[PDB]
C-alpha cells in the first residue's frame, strides 16, 4: 500500500485544495495535492484502532465488599454488608464509559472476570479460606434477603462459587432487549409528567448478589470484590462528540455546576507558539 | 491421565488477553439485529472527519469566541495566529483528532489543517500558511515563515482552504504526548497582501479552522486518557 | 477450536478490516469531485 | 447549468426552492425507507398516509440577533401538531419516520455571520442543577418553538450552555454529527436529509426524541452599517416515509 | 509432559456449566425404557394449552368463584372486567402461563384469550372485548374501548370465542416482571347490546375465561421465581 | 428590487373548503412554494386542478 | 470427545427439537379443523 505517490510541479485550473465547508463533507486532500512527495508505504494496517480491539481489553467496572463475620443479632444483613449487590451498570466507573459513549448505539458479547482479595484489619490468628458465591437475582427474581436464605439455592439463577484471592471468570451474550443497548436515550418510559429521564429506565438487568458462604470464625474477615468487564464480538452505530466535563451521575449527561474552563488558555497572545 | 507441567504466568489475570470462558446463561438466545445507519469499524474512520479547533484559547472560561480567529481590515505583513503542532495538547487537545490520539501512544502520519473564512461577501483578503517543519523556530515574521511549507490562500467564492502538515519525520513515530526529540514543527498564518471590507461595512471578521487526519494516519499502543478521570464512583 | 458450546463464549472477533469513511467524511446527495469546483 | 447551488424539493403537495444552497447532506449517507419485514417485529399491518403527511411544515419563525445563542427542535416533537402528521402521532402506539430539514435564512452581500445546522441522534439533555436531577418531560417537548438556548435555566428543564451541546461534550466536535453551515457570504439554506435511526424497528412517537435539530450562531451575525441588527431564521421539515402502527384511543400526554 | 498455563477461573464451579465428569459407579446398567404417554420436550409445548384466569379476584380468600365473570341481564353500554397485561403478576400470575413465564426473564408474542359462555341456551348476549396498545390508559367506555383491537362476540351455539392478543411493540422483548417501558395494554370488555334472560329464568350468568400463547411466543433468560420460597429445609 | 436584495416567499393555494388563510401556519398546509429570491427572476407557482365536479361556473 | 466410558459421564443432551403440543393441546378423537364448527 501507498501512503503517499509520487507528485512533482503542478499548474493547473483544478484546484484540489479549495473546497467549501459548508457543505458538511471533509473533502480527501492529500500532501501530495499541495506540495511535490515522493513515494513511501503504509507498512501499517490500522489494526489496534479496530472497535472490537478498543473495546476489548478488561476495565474494572465495580468495586464492592462484604464481610464474614457472626450474623448473630443482625438485623439487617444487607446493611451488615453480610452479602451485597451490585446495580449491574458500566457506566459508574468512568474510565470504560467515555471510551463506550463514544458511540450512541452498541452491541458486544460479554466477559466478566471477578477478583476477591481479603483483607484482616484488627488482629487475626490466621487468614481463613472463605468461598464467595457470586448470584444473578435480576427482574423477577427473589433477592437475597439474609446472607442465607432460600435465595441462595438458585436453582434456576447462574451463580459462580470460587474462593477469595482468586478469579471467577464467565462470559455472556448480548441479553439487551433492543438490538443494541442504548449509550444514550432521550426519552422516558412513558408520558409520565415527573417520570425519570436517561437510559436509567433502559438499563434493567438486576444486581449481582454477593456473599461469603462460610460461617464465621473467631475474627472478622474483610473481602472486596472487584468486577472487570471485557466486551467481545462489538458492534458499535453513530460516532458522537468525546465527553468533555465530568460526571455526576450514572445514566445522565448531566455535569457540575461551576467546574472549570475545559480549554486550556494561552500563555500569550493567539500569535504565540 | 495425560501428564502436564504448568509453567510461569499460571493463574494470572492480564486484562489484555483473548481466551475463551464458559456462557454463564447457555441455550439463550439473542435478539435478532436490525439495520442502524452509522456502524463504526475503526477509529481511524473517524478520525478523517474534520471539527473545529478552539485556537483563539485566549479566553479566560470556554467560550463560542474561542473558536473564532479574528481578522483585522487593512493590516499589512503582520501575524493571524501561531500555534506548534503538540496535536495531543494545547488548542488540539479538546477536538476530536487529539482527543482520539490521547488513547494512543504514538501516531504517524499527515494533517490536514483547513481555514473557512466568513467575512462578507464584498471583502477580499490574501493570506499565507506556513508549516516549520521540526529544527527551527516558530517562524518570527512572514519572510521566515514564507521559506517552509506555505499555501497563498485567495479568499473567494470557494470559501474554504485546506492545507496539510505533509509528514516530514525522521523517525517514522512521534509521541502523542508532547515530547521534545519527536516534535513536530509549527503552524502560522500572516497577511499575504490583506483583508479589504465594502464599504458600510465594519469592524473585525473571522476564520473558523478545522483539523482532520490524512488517510495516511498510524496512531498505536493504547493506554489511558488523561482527559478524564473521578474521585468516587458514581451512582444511580 | 471452541471447546464451549454458546457463541458467546468464544474470543474477541477479529479485524473488521471493513474501514469506509465516506459515511461520515462526505454525506452529501450529490457527489464532489476533488479538483472541481465545490460550488458550481 | 445546474449548479450545487440550486434545488427544488417537492414532497406531497409542497415544494420548496432555493437558488443559493451548498449542497445537502444525507445522514450516514443512508435515504430515508420503509420497514423491511426481515427487520419487523410487531404483527400490524402499518398505515402509510403518504402525501398527506410527507409533505413540508413550516415552524414558526426565529429571530437572530447578535445576542443569540442558537436554538434546539426535538423530533417528531416538532411536528407534534402539524395537520394529519401530529393527529396520526397521537392515535397510534407506534409509527416511525425520516425526514427532510430545510433551514432558511437570506442576509446581503454585506452581511457576515454562519450558523451550525446539526442533527444529533439521541441527544439526551443534562440538568443544568448536576448530580441526578432529571430534566421533565415538557422540558424536552417545547413543540414547534423547540429551546432557546439563550433563554435562562428553568426547574425541571434542561441546562442551556452552548460551548456544551446541552451535555458535557464541546461544541467545537458536533461536526462528528451530519452537518451543513449557512455561511452569509456562500449559502442561505441548509438541507439534510435524516433516515429512521433507532435500536429498535418502530418505537413510541410521544416518549421518546430521535433526534434534535440544532441551529447555532458560530460567527456572530454583523449587520452593515445602521442596518436592523437582525435576521429571521426559518425551518421547514416535512416527514418521509411515515408509518404508523398500532391505532387505538389517542394518547394524553403531560402538560 | 506437556507444558501448560492455567487461565482465570481455573477451579471455580459455574452451576451453569455443562462439562463431563467421572462415573461414580461403573459398568453399572440402566433400566430399560418402557413407553409412558405424555412425554414434555419444550416449556413452549405446555403454555399452549388453555387454562382458566381468576379474573374474579375481588373475593378475600381463595374461592372458586373468582374463576367466574358475573354478566347482569339487561344492562347496555357498560362494562364487564377490565386488567392490564402484566403476564407475570395479577390476574394471570397463579395461571400455567403465568407461572412459567416467571421462570424467564423476557417474553415476545401473542396471547391468546378466550371466553365461554355458561348461560342458559335460550338467552342471548352480544360483547366487545378490546384490547388498547400501550400509550393509551385502560378505557373508560366503550367508544374509547371499540377504537382499539377488538372483536364483537355473539353468544350462540359455539359457546366460545378466542381473542388474540398480537404482539404490538417498538421493543421486540418486555420483562415478564411488571416494567413500564416495557408495558403491554389494557383488556377491557363491554356489553355491545346486553344479556337477555328468557322468560322463568332469573339472576346472574358466569363466563369463563381461559388464557394460553399462540405458537409466535418466545421465552428466554431462566431465571428463579418469586412463586416459592421457604424457610427451612423440609424433611420426612 | 435591487439585484443586492433577497428574500424568500411562501405562495399558497388553499383548495375550497376553508377558510382564506389567516397567518402562515394555516397557510403552509395547503398547496404552497417556498420562493428563494435569486438570479431567476421569476417563479411559477401552479393551482392544480383540485375539484369534486369536474366543471365549475365562471361566473 | 468423551474422556470416560461410562454414558451417564457426558455433558448435557442438546436439544430436543421436537415440539408437538398436539398431545397436550388438541387430544381429541374427532378432528376439529379451524374455521370448521366446533360442533356440528
Ligand atoms: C455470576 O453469574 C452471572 C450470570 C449471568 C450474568 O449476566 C449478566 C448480564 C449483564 C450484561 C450487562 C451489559 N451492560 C449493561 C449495561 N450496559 C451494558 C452475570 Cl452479570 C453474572
Amino acid at each position: 500500500t501507498v501512503a503517499s505517490i509520487s507528485s512533482g510541479p503542478k499548474h493547473t485550473q483544478k484546484v484540489p485544495i479549495l473546497t467549501a465547508n459548508e457543505t458538511g463533507a471533509t473533502m480527501p486532500v492529500l500532501p501530495s495535492d499541495s506540495i511535490e512527495t515522493r513515494t513511501t508505504y503504509m507498512h501499517f494496517n490500522g489494526s489496534e484502532t479496530d472497535v472490537e480491539c478498543f473495546l476489548g481489553r478488561a476495565a474494572c467496572v465495580h468495586v464492592t465488599e462484604i464481610q464474614n463475620k457472626d450474623a448473630t443479632g443482625i438485623d439487617n444483613h444487607r446493611e451488615a454488608k453480610l452479602f451485597n449487590d451490585w446495580k449491574i451498570n458500566l457506566s459508574s466507573l468512568v474510565q470504560l464509559r467515555k471510551k463506550l459513549e463514544l458511540f450512541t448505539y452498541v452491541r458486544f458479547d460479554s466477559e466478566y472476570t471477578i477478583l476477591a482479595t481479603a483483607s484482616q484489619p484488627d488482629s487475626a490468628n490466621y487468614s481463613s479460606n472463605l468461598v464467595v458465591q457470586a448470584m444473578y437475582v435480576p427482574p423477577g427474581a427473589p433477592n437475597p434477603k439474609e446472607w442465607d436464605d432460600y435465595t441462595w439455592q438458585s436453582a434456576s439463577n447462574p451463580s459462580v462459587f470460587f474462593k477469595v484471592g482468586d478469579t471467577s471468570r464467565f462470559s455472556v451474550p448480548y441479553v439487551g432487549l433492543a438490538s443494541a443497548y442504548n449509550c444514550f436515550y432521550d426519552g422516558y418510559s412513558h408520558d409520565d409528567a415527573e417520570t425519570q429521564y436517561g437510559i436509567t429506565v433502559l438499563n434493567h438487568m438486576g444486581s449481582m448478589a454477593f456473599r461469603i458462604v462460610n460461617e464465621h470464625d473467631e475474627h472478622k474477615t474483610l473481602v472486596k470484590i472487584r468486577v472487570y468487564h471485557r466486551a467481545k464480538h462489538v458492534e458499535a452505530w453513530i460516532p458522537r462528540a468525546p465527553r468533555a466535563l465530568p460526571y455526576t451521575s450514572i445514566g445522565r449527561t448531566n455535569y457540575p455546576k461551576n467546574t472549570e474552563p475545559v480549554i486550556k488558555k494561552r500563555k500569550g497572545d493567539i500569535k504565540s507558539y | 491421565g495425560l501428564p502436564t507441567t504448568t509453567l510461569p504466568g499460571s493463574g494470572q489475570f492480564l486484562t489484555t488477553d483473548d481466551r475463551q470462558s464458559p456462557s454463564a446463561l447457555p441455550n439463550y438466545e439473542p435478539t435478532p439485529r436490525i439495520h442502524i445507519p452509522g456502524k463504526v469499524h475503526n477509529l481511524l474512520e473517524i478520525i478523517q472527519v474534520d471539527t473545529l479547533i478552539p485556537m483563539n484559547n485566549t479566553h479566560t472560561k470556554d467560550e463560542v469566541n474561542s473558536y473564532l480567529i479574528p481578522l483585522n481590515a487593512n493590516r499589512q505583513n503582520e501575524q493571524v495566529f501561531g500555534t506548534n503542532l503538540f496535536i495531543g495538547d494545547g488548542v488540539f487537545k479538546t477536538t476530536l483528532l487529539g482527543e482520539i490520539v490521547q488513547y494512543y501512544t504514538h501516531w504517524s502520519g499527515s494533517l490536514r489543517f483547513s481555514l473557512m473564512y466568513t467575512g462578507p461577501a464584498l471583502s477580499s483578503a490574501k493570506l499565507i500558511l506556513a508549516y516549520t517543519p521540526p529544527g527551527a523556530r516558530g517562524p518570527q515574521d512572514r519572510r521566515e515563515a514564507m521559506l517552509g511549507t506555505h499555501v497563498v490562500w485567495d479568499i473567494g467564492l470557494q470559501s474554504t482552504i485546506v492545507m496539510t502538515i505533509p509528514w516530514t519525520s525522521g523517525v517514522q513515530f512521534r509521541y502523542t504526548d508532547p515530547d521534545t526529540y519527536t516534535s513536530a514543527g509549527f503552524l502560522s498564518c500572516w497577511y499575504q497582501t490583506s483583508l479589504i471590507l465594502p464599504p458600510e461595512t465594519t469592524g473585525q471578521v473571522y476564520l473558523l479552522s478545522f483539523i482532520s487526519a490524512c488517510p495516511d494516519f498510524k496512531l498505536r499502543l493504547m493506554k489511558d486518557t488523561q482527559t478524564i478521570s473521578q474521585t468516587v464512583a458514581l451512582t444511580e | 477450536i471452541n471447546y464451549y458450546k454458546d457463541a458467546a463464549s468464544t474470543s474477541s472477533a477479529g479485524q473488521s478490516l471493513s474501514m469506509d469513511p465516506s459515511k461520515f467524511t462526505e454525506p452529501v446527495k450529490d457527489l464532489m469531485l476533488k479538483g472541481a469546483p465545490a460550488l458550481n | 447549468g445546474y449548479s450545487d447551488r440550486v434545488q427544488q424539493i417537492t414532497l406531497g403537495n409542497s415544494t420548496i426552492t432555493t437558488q443559493e444552497a451548498a449542497n445537502a447532506v444525507v445522514c450516514y449517507a443512508e435515504w430515508p425507507e420503509y420497514l423491511p419485514d426481515v427487520d419487523a417485529s410487531d404483527v400490524n399491518k402499518t398505515s402509510k398516509p403518504d402525501t398527506s403527511v410527507c409533505r413540508f411544515y413550516t415552524l414558526d419563525s426565529k429571530t437572530w440577533t447578535t445576542g443569540s445563542k442558537g436554538w434546539c427542535w426535538k423530533l417528531p416533537d416538532a411536528l407534534k401538531d402539524m395537520g394529519v402528521f401530529g393527529q396520526n402521532m397521537f392515535f397510534h402506539s407506534l409509527g416511525r419516520s425520516g425526514y427532510t430539514v430545510h433551514v432558511q435564512c437570506n442576509a446581503t452581500k454585506f452581511h457576515s455571520g454562519c450558523l451550525l445546522v446539526v442533527v444529533i441522534p439521541e441527544h439526551q439533555l443534562a440538568s443544568h442543577e448536576g448530580g441526578n436531577v432529571s430534566v421533565k418531560y415538557t422540558f424536552t417537548h417545547p413543540g414547534e418553538r423547540g429551546i432557546d438556548l439563550s433563554s435562562a435555566n428553568e426547574v425541571g428543564g434542561p441546562v442551556k450552555d452552548v460551548l456544551y451541546n446541552m451535555n458535557g461534550t464541546l461544541l467545537g466536535n458536533l461536526l462528528i454529527f451530519p452537518h451543513q453551515f449557512i455561511n452569509l457570504r456562500t449559502n442561505n439554506t441548509a438541507t439534510i436529509v435524516i433516515p429512521y435511526i433507532n435500536s429498535v424497528p418502530i418505537d413510541s412517537m410521544t416518549r421518546h426524541n430521535n433526534v434534535s435539530l440544532m441551529v447555532i450562531p458560530i460567527a456572530p451575525l454583523t449587520v452593515p452599517t445602521g442596518a436592523t441588527p437582525s435576521l429571521p431564521i426559518t425551518v421547514t421539515i416535512a416527514p418521509m416515509c411515515t408509518e404508523f402502527s398500532g391505532i387505538r384511543s389517542k394518547s394524553i400526554v403531560p402538560q
